[PDB]
């Protein structure tokens, strides 16, 4: 049975890059303490 | 029970691993492999696989339980139960034999979330500030 979101769920989001024709899943991180940016 | 896991340190960043000369030894990020880096837990000492079991998507259900429940860590590979030294603060060493003592059950205690980000910004800063002093000394 399909499951839906909802509010106070925890996950992550993922992207897909394709360098030289290989996938890699991206994943969105950050280290919210002394670096506020986020990367992959 | 049985399930696949990696154990990292918080503090140090380094994942529990078996080195090919049969001893526990905390190494990298950038080598950990499945191989050498994959525990499991077990109810009890016997020696029947769990077997290959269809991975659920969800909770599932509450099995492991803190505190009273009765753990035992197995690495997935080699079948070497973990167990100790016995030789002789302690300092008693760590080792995996295969059929280590009795009294090989680890029971577990949540950490709190206060403790859990404290030894996680210990770890976090305690690379930049080594980061810092190595650029100092260039």
């Amino acid at each position: 049975e399909i499951q839906f979101l909802r509010t106070d769920d925890e996950v992550v989001l993922q992207c897909t890059a394709t360098i030289h024709k290989e996938q890699q899943k991206l994943c969105l991180a950050a280290e919210g303490f002394g670096n506020r940016l986020c990367f992959l | 029970w049985g399930q696949p896991f990696r154990l990292r340190h918080v503090t140090t960043g380094k994942y529990l691993s078996l080195m090919e000369d049969k001893n526990l030894l905390l190494m990298d990020k950038e080598k950990a492999d499945v191989k050498s880096t994959a525990f499991t837990f077990r109810s009890s000492k016997e020696k029947l696989d769990v077997g290959v079991r269809k991975e659920v998507d969800g909770m599932g259900t509450s099995e492991i339980k803190y505190g009273d429940s009765v753990c035992y860590i197995q690495h997935v590979d080699t079948g070497l139960w973990l167990t100790y030294q016995s030789v002789d603060s302690i300092q008693r060493k760590a080792i995996m034999h295969h059929e280590g003592h009795m009294d090989d059950g680890i029971s577990l205690s949540r950490s709190q979330h206060e403790e859990s980000r404290t030894a996680r910004v210990i770890r976090s800063t305690v690379f930049l500030f080594n980061r810092f002093i190595r650029g100092l000394d260039a």
